[PDB]
């Protein structure tokens, strides 16, 4: 209870909805013989669908007047109601895979235009040396702020123009 | 040397059945351009009105509606066959006006003699604003 | 039509009507003073975002005023 | 020997040399890049073998393994077809109950919940109800079995491999010569003999000795277990003698001409098989055998070594007129000179075949049990108007590059060829008009039928209970085809169809096929056909005819066939070139199929298809195609809207995918008008703006990016909206005729 | 087969193996982590 | 009547005469350059615009210019 | 209520688009940089790739992961 | 459901004035057409070269955002 909200282990239309979906299983499962592997995939199923309301109540997630998991995107919010693994655990658990991917293209743009001609060097990926950048990159963050630092993250005014 | 070819329409066309990408009722009333050159051996050109048509030794005489449609063939009679053609520009009441080699040498090539009109001297980037320019009587590109 | 079609499909086209125009019979008595050409490219834009958009509101006001009184 | 075998020993070295360097056949791309326009001119520049280089033979030998390989691909997909019809399939489960067991060959993985998509397809199987009737091909081939599948699945690996072989071998290893392919004689003798005659003697032999017999069986009732094997029924003549009693009689009354001593099982029944709704398979059987002796007296007609047989360059230079100047003099020279102008005539009819086969399996079944199966029925028909309508689009875009890459204003003089572009003009304006003719009189009908509804005029209406235009010419022809066994063809049992007229064939208290009474809107939408195809026409054939030259563009050909435009001058001339006819009858063709393919579905749910119980047979949609099509307002409501309730509301269940992609294909469909409309010079200057963000950050790549080109954004845009046109159809149709049918 | 190495690391190529990397890596996840829509402990 | 106006840029590589359908451009004599050539426009009443000059001059930010004007019979091109 | 609203939002949609508009034809027709040396009006020239490049930014971010929620929903 | 509509108003607002704050920054010229401003506001194109220059124009710029506003609209 938050915003106007419920906790889904608490309210009951997210448990009439999960009784709902585990009806339209079972009068699927009826039609089979209990040795057959499309009554084993049905019942699999439901055990994947039974645990998973299972860990969504265990999360303490918010349902609300349609009984569905609502996420408060807050910090906040949700540092002081605890719930910041529905979106501030993951806004940097994804902003740490994020810049990685721009870090280790980045680093791999840098040290090809050294080269002869490094347009072929974007066809032709350095094994090599990119999966080397792949790895060495996994403190991107602690070697990014150093080079926020200095002044060679950002360019200067040799970028291109049109008419200041 | 060279000054301003007249014609004469008695100089045969090429042997060609007629399309009907010819001419228009614009050749009756505003312009119609007629082309005309020599060629040394029969061999068969492509019309730029659609289709082939043969040429025959000696001159060969040939009429359009458009200045692109002349230049379109000469493009085609001189890259590809070597010969040297010129297209004329005739008015429905009888009058002729030269216009290709107009200083006789093509015009890819330097005559030392012909004036250079339509030039800036001064740079593409060296443009005046329009703010300039407005007010000019009519609409006006700055560049004049 | 406007906007997928651009011009030179058309103008084309057009030089066909003129030759058509021209040499049938008995339609020669007539001739226009506007030469016929295609819609300039500035126009294609302005005639089709003008079709796009006058569909577009008629399209949702219908909707909107019979879905609305329909029920109410 | 003029016709002989001549190849080139090595002519290229099998070497990964050449893949280390991408657009090695290209002197404008072998460079490397400097610019993203490079992979993309890599892509659209990698199968212009005429483009690579100038020698013909070089170009021969290229799509000669390049065919190798596109059957060899065939083949990796007809295997993977008899795969999944072995291992994951319920086509063991299918044969005993084929009227109540949907057919399914697709079985997904439970992963994230997908596995929803399994549904209950019957015959104790879960699986993606499948629709491209590979289980009636089965029946027809008498399969009967997953072990028949498994090993004609590893024959088609075997195949392939050796399909990639070939194009490997008479490429790399021995490659033909350029007179090799110059022999067309001896091409057409070969294919029309020995591909198409005695494959059909060969099909043939197949239905004789293994699918009637076992077909035989299942009619008469005998589980697919219990069915002696088809090597039973070769080495076993006194099994065979028990269904068909002519087969003790040997292959005697064959050599002395009693052939009426085979009618048990080469027959002319005619009409449907009212046991399994499809064609009769003795009837199917003689089809084969004298389709296979037609081919094979044809594929005797062409001269190649000894003095008999025709010649083609004399059969076309001999057929000339007084109204032609020269005649067919000359085109012997193009079409063997000139691969461009091959695949325009091949790709004409190929696309052509495409839709005469779809137009006669719905009518004439040919496979048992596939009629009823009602999903089959408009996926077989609907695929099949689509691959023709493509190829007939490539029929138009490679005779246009042959207009302008490979036409020789030269040799061709007062041919039949030149003549078409000097009056060029006078085709395209009376065809201009009648499509304009067409557009007013068939789609104005329509709109005649929408006001007179909408100011409540119905009696002013253009339908059956109003101004009646009847389809007169084919509601005759009906009433001819259906009395034709009377005395135009006697040794007919029953009609060519039952379209034609007749009684129903109820199989599983379902309808295989009712005839099929035609009405005003019969008319209206008749014409509506007629006009797509005319402006279809009208824009391919304008691009073939003016891709050399016009009043506009002389110098055209110059320009090349994929250009965008000569520029904004005299008036604009914008998609002049004869690449870009074919870009906008693309549309066409998907504006012209749609209407064949909703034609098709609403006539059939309406008037066709539908359960029956003996009881005043009831259809799928009630029977309101003539009460409704008059009108646009009734292929809104009735049609797109009443008949979407299937797709749109099938969440939870195993067609939600066909919702997902009904969504996804809106969207797609939608993400082309990005590029149909805007233009290249808007998008170049806004990656400007962003190199400009990633030149501040270091980030700029090497490789520069520009924005696509003007033919390439055209080609992107008619691809998203081909893409997402024909997925919208296709899951509209598949999850409306899965549930309802 | 230095050459062959050299178009296994193209750009297509190297896309279809690291793309059929990251998704296989999300799928065997996805299976042996069923239903992630909150990051539990 | 279409304008067309050449800058000082102008190398005198003449592949912009070559190029114009028309006949519009031609190579006067100008000391600015190392083949002694410029370009000029004496034929813009012919011109159409269709800018196959500034296609094909290799100079940056082209050398050629044409600025489309008001359209006569002949800059429509019109065989009508 | 229906019409009365969704008549003054494309009102208020083709009139604000047409002051972008006529901002457009402003600096064509009328600007001038002799007059405008250094103003706030120059500076928006002058870093006008930062201001078209974060606009990039934002509604390239915001149809990634609006549609992309709508597609995972 | 008003969480995801207010963003995708946002993403039609903010996507709607990237295209014309573009079509009023680069009336002027871009690196692709440095003299934009010499032919006027609303022009058809600056030819074929310089790759193709489809809707160079700052009206073309304008245009498009009339499709991106009758959507966000
Ligand atoms: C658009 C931005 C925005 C808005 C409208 C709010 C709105 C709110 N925040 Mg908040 N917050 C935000 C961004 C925002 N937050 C950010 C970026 C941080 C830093 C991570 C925080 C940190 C924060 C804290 C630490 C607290 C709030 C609290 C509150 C509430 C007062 C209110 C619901 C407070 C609250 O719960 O109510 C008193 C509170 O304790 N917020
Ligand atoms: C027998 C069939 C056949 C054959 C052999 C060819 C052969 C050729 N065509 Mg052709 N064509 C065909 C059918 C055929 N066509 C049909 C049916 C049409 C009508 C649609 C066309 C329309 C056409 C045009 C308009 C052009 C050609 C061109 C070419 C040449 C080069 C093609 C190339 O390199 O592209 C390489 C292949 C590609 C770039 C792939 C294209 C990507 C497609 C469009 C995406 C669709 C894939 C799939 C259906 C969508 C699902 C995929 C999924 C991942 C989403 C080559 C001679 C070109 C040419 O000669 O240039 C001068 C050209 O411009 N053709
Ligand atoms: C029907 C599918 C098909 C087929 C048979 C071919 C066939 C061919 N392509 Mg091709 N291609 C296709 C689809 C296809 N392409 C598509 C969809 C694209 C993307 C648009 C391309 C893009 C492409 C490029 C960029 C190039 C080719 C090349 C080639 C040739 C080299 C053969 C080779 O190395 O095989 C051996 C490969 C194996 C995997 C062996 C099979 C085991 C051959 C004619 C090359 C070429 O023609 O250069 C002269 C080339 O450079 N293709
Ligand atoms: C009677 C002999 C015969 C037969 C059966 C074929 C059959 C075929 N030819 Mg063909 N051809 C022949 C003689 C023959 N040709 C002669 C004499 C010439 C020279 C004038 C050519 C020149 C030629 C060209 C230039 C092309 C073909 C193509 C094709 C294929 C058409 C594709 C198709 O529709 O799929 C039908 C598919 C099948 C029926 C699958 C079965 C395939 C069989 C096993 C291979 C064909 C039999 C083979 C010719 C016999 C030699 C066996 C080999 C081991 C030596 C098909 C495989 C086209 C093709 O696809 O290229 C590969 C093609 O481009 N042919
Ligand atoms: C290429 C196709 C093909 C093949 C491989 C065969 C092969 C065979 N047929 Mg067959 N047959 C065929 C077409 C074919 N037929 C056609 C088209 C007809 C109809 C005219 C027949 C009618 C026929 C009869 C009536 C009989 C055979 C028989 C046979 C078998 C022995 C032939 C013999 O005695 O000498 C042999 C397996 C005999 C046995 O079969 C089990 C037999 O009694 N055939
Ligand atoms: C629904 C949209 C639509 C409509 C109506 C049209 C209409 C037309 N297209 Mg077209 N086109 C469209 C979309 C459309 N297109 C799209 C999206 C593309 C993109 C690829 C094209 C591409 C295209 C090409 C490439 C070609 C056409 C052609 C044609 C014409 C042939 C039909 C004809 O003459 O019938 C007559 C007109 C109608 C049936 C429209 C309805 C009018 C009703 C029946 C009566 C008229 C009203 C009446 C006079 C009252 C007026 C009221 C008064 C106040 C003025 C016609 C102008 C072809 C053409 O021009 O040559 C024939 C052609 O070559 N179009
Ligand atoms: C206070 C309001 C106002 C004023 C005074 C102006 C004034 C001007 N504008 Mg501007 N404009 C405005 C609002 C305004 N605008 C808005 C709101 C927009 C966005 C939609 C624009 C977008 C705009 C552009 C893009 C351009 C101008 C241009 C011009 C100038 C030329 C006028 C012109 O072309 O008219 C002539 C107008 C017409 C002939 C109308 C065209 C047809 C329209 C779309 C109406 C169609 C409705 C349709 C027929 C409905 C009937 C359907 C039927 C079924 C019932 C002029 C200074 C032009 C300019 O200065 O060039 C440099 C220019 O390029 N304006
Ligand atoms: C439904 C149609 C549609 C869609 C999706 C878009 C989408 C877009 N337009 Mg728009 N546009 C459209 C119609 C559309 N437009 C029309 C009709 C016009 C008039 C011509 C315009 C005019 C226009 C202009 C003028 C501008 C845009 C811009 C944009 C971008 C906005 C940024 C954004 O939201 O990025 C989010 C994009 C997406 C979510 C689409 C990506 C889809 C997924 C995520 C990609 C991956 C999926 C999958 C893996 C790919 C499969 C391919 C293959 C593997 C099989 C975006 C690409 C602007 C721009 O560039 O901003 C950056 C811009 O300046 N558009
Ligand atoms: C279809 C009616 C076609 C008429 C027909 O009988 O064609 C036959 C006639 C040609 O007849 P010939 O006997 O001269 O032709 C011999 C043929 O082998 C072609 O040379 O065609 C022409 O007169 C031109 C046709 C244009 C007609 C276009 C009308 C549409
Ligand atoms: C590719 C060459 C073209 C010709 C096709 C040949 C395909 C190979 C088929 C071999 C299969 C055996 O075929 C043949 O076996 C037996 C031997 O005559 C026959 O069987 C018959 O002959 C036996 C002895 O005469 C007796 O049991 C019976 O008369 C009867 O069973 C079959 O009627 C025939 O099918
Ligand atoms: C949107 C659009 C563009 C912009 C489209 C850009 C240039 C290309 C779209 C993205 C391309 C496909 C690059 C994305 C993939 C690259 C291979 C990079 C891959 C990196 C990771 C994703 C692996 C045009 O260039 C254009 C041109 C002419 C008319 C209309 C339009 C048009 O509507």
């Amino acid at each position: 209870d938050i915003a106007g909200l419920t906790p889904c282990s608490e309210s009951k239309a997210y448990a009439k909805l999960e009784k709902k979906e585990l009806k339209t299983l079972e009068k699927r499962l009826k039609q089979y013989e209990a040795d057959s592997a499309p009554a084993v995939a049905l019942k699999a199923t439901m055990e994947r669908t039974k645990a998973r309301f299972a860990n969504y109540a265990k999360a303490g997630l918010l349902c609300g007047n349609d009984g569905l998991p609502h996420l408060i995107a807050d910090p906040g919010l949700a540092l002081k109601y605890g719930h910041a693994g529905e979106v501030f655990i993951p806004t940097f658990g994804f902003l740490y895979v994020a810049g990685y991917i721009g870090y280790v293209g980045r680093q791999y743009l840098i040290a090809v235009k050294g080269e002869a001609k490094p347009t072929d060097k974007e066809i032709i990926i350095d094994v090599p040396l990119a999966t080397k950048l792949a790895w060495q990159g996994a403190g991107w963050p602690l070697a990014a702020v150093q080079e926020l630092q200095r002044g060679t993250l950002l360019e200067k005014e040799e970028n291109i123009t049109v008419s200041p | 040397a060279w000054t301003v070819p007249t014609l004469n329409p008695d100089t045969p066309s090429p042997i060609f059945g007629g399309s009907t990408g010819g001419l228009l009722r614009k050749a009756q009333t505003e312009e119609f351009y007629v082309i005309t050159w020599e060629a040394k051996k029969e061999q068969i050109f492509e019309m730029p009105t659609g289709g082939a048509a043969i040429m025959r030794q000696g001159p060969n005489l040939l009429k359009f509606g458009k200045k692109e449609q002349c230049l379109a063939l000469t493009t085609q009679l001189r890259n590809k066959f070597k010969l040297t053609p010129c297209f004329y520009r005739v008015f429905p009441d009888g009058k002729v006006q030269y216009l290709h080699p107009a200083d006789g040498v093509y015009p890819e090539k330097v005559n030392a003699g012909r004036v250079g009109a339509n030039q800036n001297m001064r740079r593409i980037g060296q443009n005046v604003n329009p703010i300039k320019v407005k007010f000019s009587g009519r609409m006006m590109s700055p560049a004049e | 039509m406007f906007l997928i079609s651009w011009r030179g499909y058309w103008q084309e086209l057009i030089e066909t009507l003129v030759w058509a125009h021209e040499k049938t019979p008995l339609a020669n008595l007539v001739y226009w003073k506007d030469k016929p050409v295609a819609l300039s490219i500035v126009q294609a834009r302005l005639v089709g975002l003008a079709h796009f958009s006058v569909g577009y509101i008629f399209t949702y006001a219908a909707f909107l005023i019979a879905s609305t009184s329909g029920r109410f | 020997k003029k016709v002989k075998i001549a190849v080139d020993r090595n002519p290229v070295e099998t070497s990964f040399e050449k893949w280390a360097k991408p657009g090695h056949f290209s002197r404008t791309l072998s460079k490397g890049p400097n610019t993203t326009t490079w992979i993309w001119n890599l892509h659209a520049d990698a199968h212009d073998f005429d483009s690579h280089t100038s020698d013909l033979e070089e170009i021969s030998r290229k799509v000669f393994s390049a065919h190798f390989g596109q059957l060899g691909i065939i083949f990796i997909w007809l295997s993977g077809m008899y795969f999944h019809g072995a291992r994951f399939s319920n086509y063991e489960a299918w044969l005993s109950d084929p009227t109540h067991i949907k057919p399914s060959a697709q079985v997904v993985w439970p992963i994230v919940g997908q596995e929803i998509l399994n549904g209950d397809v019957g015959g104790g199987f879960q699986g993606i109800q499948i629709t491209s009737g590979f289980f009636q091909l089965w029946r027809a081939s008498g399969i009967t079995s997953e072990l028949q599948l498994y090993t004609t699945a590893i024959g088609g690996l075997v195949m392939a491999a050796a399909m990639f072989f070939a194009g490997w071998f008479h490429y790399h290893k021995a490659a033909p010569k350029l007179e090799w392919f110059q022999n067309v004689e001896s091409m057409l003798n070969h294919h029309l003999g020995g591909l198409l005659g005695l494959g059909s003697l060969a099909w043939a032999g197949h239905q004789i000795h293994v699918s009637l017999p076992v077909n035989k069986l299942l009619d008469a009732g005998v589980d697919p277990k219990e069915i002696p094997l088809p090597h039973d029924l070769l080495l076993n003549r006194a099994i065979m003698a028990d269904l068909y009693p002519s087969f003790a009689k040997g292959i005697a009354p064959f050599f002395t001409l009693n052939w009426s001593e085979y009618s048990d099982f080469l027959t002319f029944k005619g009409g449907l098989n009212p046991v399994t709704g499809g064609l009769w398979l003795s009837d199917t059987a003689h089809h084969h055998v004298a389709i296979a002796v037609l081919f094979l007296v044809a594929g005797h007609m062409y001269r190649t070594n000894w003095g008999i047989g025709h010649s083609m360059k004399e059969i076309l230079e001999a057929h000339r007129g007084p109204f032609t100047g020269e005649g067919h003099v000359g085109l012997y020279e193009i079409l063997t000179t000139s691969w461009h102008a091959q695949l325009a005539i091949n790709l004409a009819l190929f696309g052509s075949l495409s839709i005469i086969v779809a137009h006669h399996m719905y009518a004439m079944p040919p496979y048992p049990y596939l009629a009823t199966d009602y999903g089959t029925q408009l996926s077989l028909f609907t695929h099949h108007t689509w691959i023709g309508g493509f190829c007939i689009v490539g029929a138009g875009a490679h005779a246009a590059i042959f207009m302008v890459r490979d036409y020789d204003p030269t040799n061709n003089y007062n041919n039949l060829l030149d003549r078409v572009i000097r009056h060029r003009d006078a085709i395209i304006s009376h065809l201009n008009w009648v499509c304009i003719f067409l557009g007013f009189h068939s789609f104005g009908l329509y709109i005649h039928n929408d006001t007179m509804s909408a100011l409540g005029r119905p009696q002013d209406m253009f339908s059956d209970t109003a101004i009646q235009l009847q389809p007169v010419f084919a509601q005759w022809i009906q009433n001819t085809h259906f009395l034709a066994p009377q005395l135009t063809a006697p040794n007919a049992l029953a009609a060519t169809s039952l379209t034609w007229g007749g009684d129903l064939v109820a199989v599983g208290g379902k309808v295989a096929m009712m005839p099929i009474s035609l009405g005003t809107s019969d008319f209206m939408v008749h014409h509506i056909h007629a006009f797509t195809i005319h402006v279809t026409v009208l824009i391919l054939l304008k691009g073939v005819l003016f891709a050399r030259s016009s009043r506009l563009i002389p110098d055209k050909a110059n320009l090349g066939f994929r250009f965008p435009c000569d520029g904004p001058g005299r008036g604009g001339t914008c998609q002049v070139s004869a690449w870009d006819h074919v870009f906008l009858g693309l549309f066409w063709m998907y504006n012209s199929l749609s209407i064949v393919i909703f034609h098709f579905s609403w006539k059939m749910q309406s008037d066709v298809w539908g359960t029956v119980t003996a009881s005043g047979v009831s259809h799928i949609t009630g029977g309101n195609f003539a009460q409704s099509a008059n009108t646009i307002n009734g292929w809104l409501r009735d049609f797109l809207w009443a008949q979407s309730s299937q797709v749109i509301q099938s969440y939870g269940s195993a067609l939600s995918a066909y919702g997902l992609i009904f969504l996804g294909a809106h969207f797609v469909w939608a993400f082309s008008l990005m590029f149909l409309f805007s233009g290249r010079g808007y998008w170049q200057e806004l990656i400007e703006s962003i190199v400009w963000a990633h030149n501040k950050l270091k980030v700029a790549p090497a490789i520069q990016p520009r924005a696509l080109s003007i033919t390439q954004g055209r080609a992107v845009g008619v691809a998203h909206y081909l893409l997402g046109g024909i997925a919208t159809t296709w899951s509209f149709f598949l999850a409306r005729i899965i549930s309802v049918g | 087969m230095k050459d062959f190495t050299t178009y296994l690391s193209t750009a297509p190529v190297i896309a279809t193996i690291w793309f059929t990397f990251t998704a296989g890596l999300l799928i065997e996840i996805n299976r042996y982590f069923p239903d992630p829509l909150v990051f539990s402990f | 009547a279409h304008i067309v106006k050449i800058y000082d840029t102008c190398i005198g590589c003449t592949q912009c005469v070559r190029a114009c359908p028309l006949d519009v451009l031609e190579m006067v004599p100008w000391d600015g350059c190392k083949a002694s050539q410029m370009a000029s426009a004496p034929r813009t009443e012919d011109c159409v615009g269709c800018k196959r000059c500034e296609t094909a001059c290799p100079t940056d930010f082209l050398s050629v210019r044409v600025y489309l004007g008001s359209e006569s019979t002949r800059s429509m091109g019109l065989s009508y | 209520q229906a019409a009365l609203y969704t008549h003054h939002q494309y009102i208020a949609g083709f009139i604000m688009c047409g002051a972008f508009a006529h901002g457009a034809i402003f600096f064509i027709r009328d600007y001038d940089p002799e007059q405008n040396k250094g103003n706030v009006l120059a500076r928006m020239l002058d870093h006008k790739e930062a201001l078209i490049s974060h606009l990039s930014w934002v509604s390239l971010f915001l149809g990634f992961h609006t549609l992309g929620l709508y597609v995972h929903n | 459901g008003d969480f995801l509509v207010h963003h995708a108003i946002a993403l039609g607002l903010h996507t709607t004035t990237l295209i014309l704050v573009k079509g009023a920054l680069d009336a002027r010229g871009s690196k692709l057409m440095p003299d934009k401003k010499d032919f006027g506001y609303s022009f058809p194109c600056d030819g074929p070269g310089r790759g193709g220059t489809c809707d160079i124009s700052a009206y073309d710029a304008f245009y498009l955002a009339v499709f991106w506003m009758l959507n966000t609209i």
